[PDB]
């Protein structure tokens, strides 16, 4: 009210409300979901087009080999996020010969989106990230909100109706986990995970977006007619 | 952790006036009443030494300040402010004058250095204005005595007599009856002991008045012998006891 | 580059520059301006060494430039000469110092004077009836002390000089490939095209 | 009025609205304590299971300082991050120029400035965090508790966020009955059955159970987390308090 | 005084084919008179197809290859998968190498 | 932050004015009035005091008239403090064109300088600008006799008479009725004291209440001689043209 | 009213936020007295450990600055101490500059001159604390100096500071009348800290146990502060005369 | 005030979202892609009949292999321009090569939310960038001031955008050859605009692999235009 | 340093600081410029409330960028000194590196480059001036005429005018201004110039100032009696 013009200000019942604002362009966004099992991590993405004659806006970006992201909210922070996760993962190789750890890459994004939260004239990122990967402990999957807080999960969604896809994985808890050395029944049950959050529109060829990390699988992202195997 | 008031906090307002040096003048109206008396042989500076409590050691607390051995200075308003002043005051009297010319500055160029540090309080960034008014007495060989006042703006005027603070308006009537050009040292103490009596309601004596002169050169407080161009500063600030004894030819 | 002279006669400035400009072993050319007009009255002839010679010439005659038209007037040749003079004190004493010697020679249309200014590279500026930079003035200022006089025509100027020339020519080892000769009055800057 | 909009601000109290209004978000966060023993600190702490798919044991909430010092807080959990990074810049510091590592004093002190500093610019927020901390130094055991305003105190047993109350009762009780002192393995059941004892305030989720220890004998004066036996130990211990 | 630069010996060799190119080279490492290895690798798979070697002095050869890999897995990022073609390799090395015109990286480079 | 503290001082009213300088104005116009007036022989500098005291050391005084350099003085209205730093930076900018060009500075470069400096106070750096209007008096070889006017927006302009501070208005009126382009020296001292005689708002016009200055190509031997008045000389000087 | 949120100048010529720092200062509900002996000067003040779990070793509003200066706070511990590590870095840097320790009094003056700053300084806020700063200088003998957030100093005789100050001062300022000298004239420093913690009692009328109290005592070459069992002597000496 | 980088509470930035209102207000561009070429159109939208109109450069080059044609506060996209031309050349000097559409199109994009308290606030200009590379073939893309790019088959910005994409809408098929593509958005500029469509307040340009991009002679367009004419007259 | 963005998006896509930028200009004394087939004639306003001024010294409104280039401009004065010095040096840079005096549309160009850097810069406002910039390019005889403005947008025009009363003046022009047919000679091009000031100027030839831009770097101001000679010439035709 008084307490939202800027990020450096807390309100009288200790909320920041640029960085709720923030927040709130997420839930705008089109739907991603984020699942996996032992041996492999997917993402699974609602791309959005503005209208029949635009493409559909990108969801999912690759980090590294082994690590990426779907986005949901304002695009080019994700953008910049993105950037920021590939030269660390870039960083860890070069300097280490190591491969940078899903939970230290959750733990740098936390760190990069806070000081935007506590100093003034900046804007907290208007974006949430959910970062898959596979490193040294095995598959991962991470969320990501813009106030700071990270999050590792077996599954989750984010963006507009993402609340359907994440009370479907709650209840398929038990059996996903166990989709290991397949990685077709693990995108099969993303993909029927974020069905529980469409309205009206349903998954077309060039609407969808699924990428794919684990054991002997390096991140790849399907479009097009590459996901029609799973429509 | 960052100074972002990098714009002035001192602006013109609809009707032409600078708030905040009002505001100044208004807090250097407040503060105790100082004064400063020219004479032919010397100036004179006076002050209160208004106690904040009678635990406090007074004496510790130097309202009336050496700038340079030949330069004094004396404030109304706020201390603190004063105090800062005097030590960039000092500095400056060598870092811009001594330090290149090898003596200490004129009275006047002296007090342009002070006005300038105080007008560019007035028009910098994220700073208010000083809540004081200068008394700057001197001497130097080309100009003889003067008497300085400057105020929170950075404007300075020379003066024959005049009084800051307090009750000044009472006071700088009562120099205006008293002073004329054949004054001696001792006669303009005299009066500025008379005019200080006026503006001061409880004990009137050497412990709470503050008195400096600059007069003549004293080579007895140079502290060395051996050079004879250099006969001693012209400033000299009373005693106590200095005080009590010209009070009782009052 | 070589050989530079200059001479004030009654009622103009005579600078004569040579021609050659040599890389080492071989000569690259040989009909070489090594001048600059800083202004309609006012000409600038340069030897130093090489690439630090025209930038010099022609940054002091961009600076020349544009303060006349900021001022819409023609600064006088002492002005222009104070100023080239400072640029070159300054630059004595950078990373990489402007290994440039210069004669300016100027008409000031308010005195109704020529006028010839010696400045070197460490910005040593010096008036002068007659002037020249390096090896050239151990053959000529002998020359020039002997037939100079302060009353002589532009005409007379040119035949002094040629004198100057023949002896350089005669008793100099490096072949400069004559001089450009340029003439600088009340009239401004013109080239003698036939010397 | 307007003094609670920017930081740094001094009402005509005499206090600063924007601290006090931070001390709102410590409050509104999960419940954390700390217990002083006699060779050590346990520091355990609240997490709230807001769903079934957080995988459990992996979002973990205590952080080591150096090799020795525990840390955990209540409220923004991003901005005891911040916190906990300075404060290992702040101990690695003071260990290249000094040798030894940060006495634990000194450590709290290094965090105090630096959360006071963030009160003294209307440029930056305070720290949305009371943080729980200490360790084992050369002169023996040290718990610390550090709040928004830069003010921090030792502590015999310490306790923030949303269950404080709860858990300063039951740590009043452990001062009073063991004046002697209290063991270290004796802490780690005694923190756990405070958190759980504690959530009560949060009893509408369920939670998970997060301890660690410092103690000169049980852990060479080292930050250890509690797992495996002596975290199900601790935890059944708590469970059989309750009912 | 401090010599930056030192020698490890080796040799290389690049030959185009039709279709076809081989880039090979001696797998000894040396400083002086002594062997450092007798096996030390120094032609690179870098992705995208191309091999590379950077032979004279090894810490600047490692340097530059590491370099290059490291450009070629940025210009997959910046340019969508894009293949980078070995006109295009060759050209992004010589500004590696030109970057370091004044402290040179002392090496013979093939691809 | 500290935006909301920001006073925003070199913006746009929606009319398309500087309201800093606008208001910078608005606080000329109560200073003491300063008159120049230009004639063939010679320029003017007439000014007011304006804090009468009997106390005040008037023979060591100075808030109105100031020397730039041997050729140029400048009358001043407004701030006495924000005028001086001005006059500073005015002082070395002659100095630094003598040392370049080893001549003297032309009159309109220094107002130039000055008045650009002016200029950048209402357009960068969010700081109030100086609330200052200066009367430049000043002689080069090029243009002889000049005067010119800046004021706190930075925009400068030549006159042949002209006046600053307070009650423009009513002295621009009567300089513009009684002066003429074949006028003196001597008549224009007379016309600048009878300005100011009747446009003061106190009851009389006295000589411990003025500045006073000329500068003539009247010095021995065609050089420039700028004279800033004593008291006792603007004492006679009153008495000479009848007002005392 | 934005003139009451930063520090410019009221239309009365007053700095709210200078003003509102001084009542930030009784915030902590502490009193403290410093007094003068011969040889020494003592400082005491009130300790309140209100919490059972709190370490009461830890709980302090004494500092000691440098070997031979000490310093009390009236006001909240995160700006207490905030002053306590300024003083003892320039009390550090002094000695290394200038060859000697650095007197009382002129980091009073030094620390003032920081105070000073923040009131006309807008992005600094004033520190919401009183320092009293105590010493047996070299040359000037036992010294109290007291800065507080307008940047004021001054020399005392003796001194009290906190919510019940003006009762400790008169109470003081009675004693030194009848006197007549500016000091207590005593050559123990044990007999000079149970004058002041007798002087306390009467003035606030209030009886104190060991860990209610806090003393620093200052000496020639060395401040330090009284252990619990240190100030119990004090007190035990009282009540037997 | 407010910051310059505030999120309103529907979780949008209040100065990109007021730039798009000042894209609004700018005159119309039209770009259709086709697998002949892309073709990019322009209303010029002179204020006085004494403007010569010739000097309105709303459709600029940034490579031989790249155009683009703007809308909103045009003054803005100056710098925008430079900085496309600068990369396109920096890219070949670094690859030897041509650079890519995309890749191009996102190296603008990447200056626009560099505002704050840097630049004082987003670009007021709306570009339609057009292209041809060997991997993905024609392209257009619509550069915003909030940082997004859409590739577009064809793509209306400005003033008559929502009536001018409604009919691009209908119209666009696979199969437009670059005759067709000229005259339709001649077609859908004569539309939306307040004066009569001629020569001279209206320009043409496209980009085709052969030739690389050309801004149209007001001579040819004016044939275009004749042709346009002639058609809807003949049914 | 001072940061502050003070040009920025307002609700309705307005640059409010810009706009007012703009209403500076329009109090700003009246300017004009008209191209003949031969030469470029730039008039110029002064205003007449300022009497005993020196007009040898005072600041002439038409200012010589370089020998074949001049600007004129309407708006805040000490604003248009910022835009012509930074012209000046530009245009002796261009010749120092490019070898070649600027042509008329690149010192335009440039002249509102920085207009536009100064509407999406900190801490800085907008220039309130907008500029006429005449001239011929080297080696061209074709004549040369751009406006800009604060916001950064500049263009050619056969003819134009700017500042306060520009719309009665443009008004005239649009109607006395024929394209296929422009001003054959000097003559012609300074009638049209002055006829179209006497629209606004309401006084004589004292008001009115005249400079005449022709190839080849040959420009020359009109002086008060060539001026009134004009003047005069047209209300003698008038009066019918
Ligand atoms: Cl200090
Ligand atoms: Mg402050």
């Amino acid at each position: 009210n008084n307490y939202d013009g800027d990020t450096v200000t807390f309100s009288p019942t200790g909320r920041l409300f640029q960085v709720e604002y923030a927040l709130e362009a997420i839930k705008q966004g089109s739907v991603t979901v984020g699942l996996r099992s032992n041996t492999h991590a997917v993402l699974v993405a609602l791309k959005r087009n503005a209208d029949e004659l635009s493409s559909y806006q990108k969801k999912i970006i690759k980090c590294d080999e082994h690590m990426g992201l779907s986005l949901a909210g304002l695009a080019p922070d994700a953008r910049v996020l993105s950037n920021y996760l590939r030269q660390q993962c870039n960083y860890s190789s070069l300097v280490f010969n190591r491969k940078l750890a899903v939970e230290r890459a959750g733990h740098l994004l936390c760190d990069k989106a806070q000081k935007n939260t506590q100093s003034y004239g900046g804007r907290p990122y208007g974006v949430g990230l959910l970062i898959i990967g596979y490193d040294k402990s095995g598959a991962h999957l991470l969320e990501f909100q813009p106030s700071g807080n990270v999050t590792e999960l077996y599954g989750t969604a984010i963006g507009a109706r993402s609340q359907g896809a994440k009370t479907y994985l709650e209840r398929t808890l038990d059996t996903f986990i166990k989709i290991d050395g397949n990685p077709d029944e693990l995108i099969k049950a993303g993909v029927e995970a974020i069905s529980q959050s469409l309205r009206d529109e349903s998954l077309t060829v060039d609407n969808l977006s699924i990428a794919i990390v684990g054991k002997d699988t390096p991140f790849t992202i399907y479009d097009g007619e590459a996901v029609a195997k799973y429509i | 952790m960052t100074d972002r008031y990098s714009f002035s906090l001192t602006t013109f307002s609809p009707s032409g006036k600078l708030g905040q040096i009002d505001y100044a003048l208004t807090a250097v109206k407040q503060g105790v009443t100082s004064l400063g008396i020219k004479a032919t042989n010397g100036v004179v500076i006076a002050t209160e030494k208004k106690s904040s409590s009678p635990l406090a050691m007074s004496e510790t607390l130097s309202k009336v300040s050496l700038l340079t051995p030949d330069i004094g200075a004396v404030y109304s308003g706020m201390g603190p402010d004063y105090r800062v002043l005097v030590d960039k005051s000092r500095k400056v009297a060598h870092t811009s004058y001594k330090r290149i010319y090898g003596e200490y500055p004129p009275t006047k160029l002296l007090v342009s250095e002070v006005a300038k540090i105080m007008q560019e309080a007035t028009q910098s960034g994220g700073v208010r204005p000083f809540g004081v008014s200068l008394l700057i007495a001197g001497h130097d060989e080309f100009n003889g005595f003067s008497l300085y006042q400057v105020d929170p703006s950075g404007s300075y005027f020379p003066w024959k007599a005049t009084a800051i603070g307090k009750g000044s308006v009472a006071a700088k009537t009562f120099l205006e009856k008293r002073w004329n050009d054949e004054l001696e040292l001792e006669d303009a103490i005299h009066i500025a002991l008379l005019t200080l009596k006026e503006s001061v309601e409880g004990e009137f004596n050497g412990d709470t008045i503050e008195l400096a002169i600059i007069g003549d050169e004293n080579p007895d407080l140079l502290g060395y012998t051996g050079i004879p161009t250099d006969k001693g500063p012209r400033f000299r600030k009373l005693t106590s006891q200095e005080i009590n004894d010209r009070l009782e030819a009052l | 580059m070589d050989i530079i002279l200059g001479i004030r006669v009654q009622d103009s400035v005579i600078l004569a520059s040579s021609k050659a400009v040599t890389r080492g072993i071989s000569v690259l050319k040989d009909s070489d301006d090594k001048t600059r007009q800083l202004s309609p009255h006012t000409l600038m002839s340069f030897a130093g060494e090489a690439g630090d010679t025209v930038q010099f010439a022609e940054y002091i005659q961009a600076n020349i430039q544009l303060y006349s038209i900021r001022e819409d007037y023609e600064l006088s040749p002492q002005a222009v000469s104070s100023f080239v003079r400072q640029e070159l004190a300054k630059s004595i004493r950078s990373r990489r110092p402007y290994q440039v010697n210069v004669l300016i020679g100027g008409y000031d249309k308010k005195k109704n004077k020529p006028e010839l200014y010696q400045i070197d590279y460490l910005g040593t500026k010096v008036e002068l009836p007659y002037g020249a930079h390096g090896y050239s003035g151990f053959y000529t200022f002998s020359l020039l002390d002997h037939h100079y006089r302060p009353d002589m025509t532009t005409e007379e100027g040119l035949d002094l000089l040629k004198l100057c020339v023949q002896e350089l020519e005669k008793r100099m080892p490096m072949d400069f490939k004559g001089v450009i000769v340029k003439i600088v009055d009340k009239d401004g800057i013109r080239q003698v095209d036939d010397f | 009025t307007g003094y609670d909009l920017s930081n740094s601000v001094f009402s005509p109290d005499g206090r600063n609205f924007q601290v006090e209004y931070a001390v709102k978000a410590v409050e509104n966060g999960t419940t954390s304590i700390g217990i002083k023993c006699n060779d050590g600190v346990v520091f355990a702490v609240e997490k709230l299971i807001t769903s079934k798919l957080l995988v459990p044991q992996k979002n973990v909430k205590i952080q080591v300082v150096d090799r020795h010092i525990g840390c955990v807080y209540s409220g923004l959990i991003p901005d005891g991050r911040h916190l906990v990074n300075r404060g290992r810049e702040e101990a690695a510091s003071f260990k290249k120029l000094y040798k030894t590592p940060i006495p634990i004093p000194a450590f709290a002190d290094r965090l105090g400035q630096y959360v006071q500093a963030h009160t003294l610019y209307n440029s930056v927020r305070p720290f949305g965090v009371s943080t729980i901390f200490g360790g084992v130094d050369k002169n023996g055991a040290h718990l610390y508790m550090l709040e928004p305003s830069g003010s921090y105190w030792g502590y015999k047993g310490a306790a923030t966020g949303k269950g404080r109350q709860s858990a300063k009762a039951e740590l009043e009780k452990l001062v009073d009955h063991h004046p002697e002192g209290l063991s270290a393995r004796e802490a780690v059941k005694q923190a756990a059955k405070i958190i759980y004892l504690a959530h009560e305030d949060n009893k509408e989720k369920d939670f998970e159970l997060e301890i660690s220890w410092c103690s000169l004998s049980e852990t060479n004066g080292l930050h250890k987390f509690v797992k495996g036996d002596l975290l199900q130990e601790a935890i059944d211990f708590a469970q059989k308090e309750i009912n | 005084q401090f010599n930056p630069y030192g020698d490890n010996g080796g040799t290389i060799l690049g030959i185009a084919g039709e279709d076809f190119a081989v880039l090979a080279g001696d797998t000894r490492n040396i400083t002086d008179y002594s062997i450092n290895s007798r096996y030390e690798p120094k032609v690179f798979d870098c992705g995208d197809n191309i091999v590379m070697s950077a032979n004279g002095f090894a810490a600047d050869g490692d340097a530059l290859v590491k370099r290059f890999k490291n450009s070629v897995k940025w210009y997959h990022f910046d340019h969508n998968d894009k293949k980078l073609s070995i006109n295009s390799a060759a050209r992004n090395i010589q500004h590696l190498l030109y970057g370091k015109r004044f402290f040179p990286y002392y090496v013979h480079t093939i691809i | 932050g500290s935006r909301r503290y920001d006073s925003r001082t070199t913006i746009f009213s929606p009319e398309g004015r500087l309201y800093q300088v606008e208001y910078a104005l608005e606080s000329i116009s109560h200073a003491g009035t300063a008159i120049g007036i230009m004639a063939s022989d010679g320029i003017v500098l007439a000014a007011e005091r304006k804090v009468t005291s009997t106390l005040l050391e008037q023979d060591t005084s100075t808030e109105k008239l100031y020397k730039l350099n041997d050729k140029i003085a400048v009358a001043v209205a407004g701030l006495t403090a924000d005028a001086e730093i001005l006059i500073n930076t005015a002082r070395i900018h002659a100095q630094n064109y003598l040392k370049t060009y080893n001549e003297d500075i032309p009159v309109e470069i220094l107002v130039r300088r000055l008045s650009d400096i002016k200029q950048g106070y209402t357009q960068h750096g969010g700081l109030r600008p100086f609330g200052v209007s200066f009367i430049y008096a000043g002689y080069d070889d090029r243009y002889g006799y000049q005067l010119y006017t800046s004021n706190p927006s930075g925009n400068y302009t030549g006159w042949k008479a002209i006046s600053v501070g307070a009650n423009t208005s009513a002295a621009q009126t009567l300089l513009q009725m009684d002066y003429k382009d074949d006028m003196k020296v001597d008549d224009a001292i007379e016309l600048a004291l009878k300005t100011l005689s009747k446009t003061t708002d106190s009851s009389a016009l006295t000589y411990d209440r003025l500045e006073f200055a000329t500068i003539r190509k009247g010095a021995n031997d065609g050089e420039v001689y700028q004279k800033i008045f004593k008291p006792q000389e603007i004492k006679d000087i009153l008495v000479k043209t009848g007002i005392t | 009213g934005y003139d009451r949120h930063i520090t410019i100048f009221s239309p009365e010529g007053r700095l709210y936020q200078v003003e509102y720092a001084f009542k930030a200062t009784n915030q902590t509900n502490i009193n403290s007295l410093a007094v003068r002996g011969k040889d020494c000067t003592v400082v005491i003040s009130q300790k309140k450990v209100p919490d059972k779990l709190l370490d009461p070793t830890t709980v302090s509003y004494i500092f000691c600055i440098s070997r031979t200066i000490g310093m009390v706070v009236n006001g909240p511990i995160p700006d207490a101490r905030n002053a306590a590590l300024r003083a003892k870095a320039e009390a550090a840097e002094f000695r290394y500059k200038y060859g000697y320790d650095m007197p009382c009094d002129v980091l009073a003056k030094r620390m003032a001159n920081l105070s000073q700053i923040y009131t006309q300084r807008a992005y600094m806020r004033p520190l919401g604390v009183i320092l009293t700063f105590v010493s047996v200088d070299e040359e000037l003998g036992p010294s109290i100096y007291k800065t507080d957030p307008a940047g004021y100093y001054v020399g005392y005789k003796a001194t009290a500071t906190g919510p019940k100050q003006q009762e400790i001062t008169t109470n003081l300022e009675n004693h030194f009348k009848k006197s007549k000298i500016d000091h207590i004239n005593e050559e123990s420093w044990e007999k000079v800290v149970e004058f002041a913690i007798t002087h306390m009692i009467d003035a606030l009328g209030t009886e104190f146990s060991k860990n209610d109290l806090e003393v620093g005592v200052a000496t020639k070459d060395k401040f330090f502060t009284l252990s619990a069992e240190n100030i119990e002597e004090r007190l035990v000496a009282i009540a037997e005369q | 005030d407010r910051g310059v980088s505030t999120f309103s509470p529907e979780g949008r930035l209040f100065q990109v979202e007021y730039s798009l209102e000042a894209i609004k207000l700018g005159s119309t561009a039209i770009g259709i892609a086709t697998k002949e070429g892309v073709v990019l159109g322009v209303e010029k939208r002179a204020t006085s009949p004494l403007l010569e109109s010739d000097s309105i450069e709303k459709i600029v080059e940034i490579d031989r292999h790249i155009g683009c044609a703007m809308s909103g506060l045009t003054a803005d996209a100056r710098s925008m321009i430079e900085h496309a031309r600068t990369a396109a050349v920096t890219h070949n000097l670094y690859y030897d090569e041509d650079i890519n559409v995309e890749s191009l199109t996102q190296s603008v994009c990447d200056l626009a939310l560099r505002f704050g308290e840097l630049m004082s606030r987003p670009f007021g200009v709306a570009l339609l960038i057009a292209g041809h590379d060997a991997d993905d073939g024609y392209q257009l893309f619509h550069a915003e001031p909030s940082g997004t790019f859409y590739r577009y088959n064809a793509k209306a910005i400005g003033s008559g955008s929502e009536g001018a994409q409604a009919e691009l809408l209908n119209e666009w098929h696979s199969s437009l050859t670059l005759k067709e593509a000229e005259l339709l958005v001649l077609k859908i500029l004569k539309q939306v605009m307040e004066e009569k469509l001629d020569e001279n307040n209206a320009q043409l340009s496209c980009i085709t692999k052969q030739d690389g991009f050309k801004i149209y002679d007001n001579e040819k367009t004016a044939e275009l235009i004749k042709e346009l004419k002639e058609k809807e007259a003949a049914e | 340093g001072y940061d502050r963005a003070l040009s920025i998006f307002s609700p309705d896509g307005h640059i409010f600081q810009v706009e007012y930028a703009l209403e500076a200009v329009k109090r700003g004394t009246c300017a004009v410029g008209v191209k003949g087939k031969n030469c470029v004639v730039l008039g110029c306003e002064r205003r007449s409330t300022l009497k005993l001024q020196d007009t040898r010294i005072t600041p002439s409104k038409v200012s010589k960028i370089d020998s074949h280039v001049v600007l004129s401009f309407s708006g805040l004065n000490a604003d248009s000194r910022i835009l012509i010095e930074k012209a000046r040096v530009e245009a002796q840079s261009h010749r120092l590196t490019l070898e070649d005096p600027v042509t008329v549309e690149y010192l335009t160009r440039y002249v509102a480059g920085v207009q536009q850097r100064y509407t999406q810069s900190g801490g800085v406002r907008p220039f309130g001036v907008s500029t006429l910039i005449a001239g011929f390019d080297p080696r061209d005889d074709e004549p040369k005429l751009y406006q800009t403005e604060p916001s950064g947008i500049y263009s050619s025009w056969s003819a134009q005018t700017i500042g306060r009363n520009s719309k009665t003046v443009r008004e005239f022009l649009e109607k006395n201004y024929d394209r296929k047919e422009p001003p054959a000679t000097v003559e012609e091009c300074v009638k049209l110039t002055v006829r179209s000031l006497l629209e606004v100027v309401q006084t004589g030839a004292k008001n009115i100032e005249i400079t005449v831009v022709k190839p080849d770097s040959d420009i020359v101001a009109l002086s008060s009696e060539e001026i009134n000679q004009y003047v005069t010439q047209i209300e003698q035709e008038k009066q019918e």
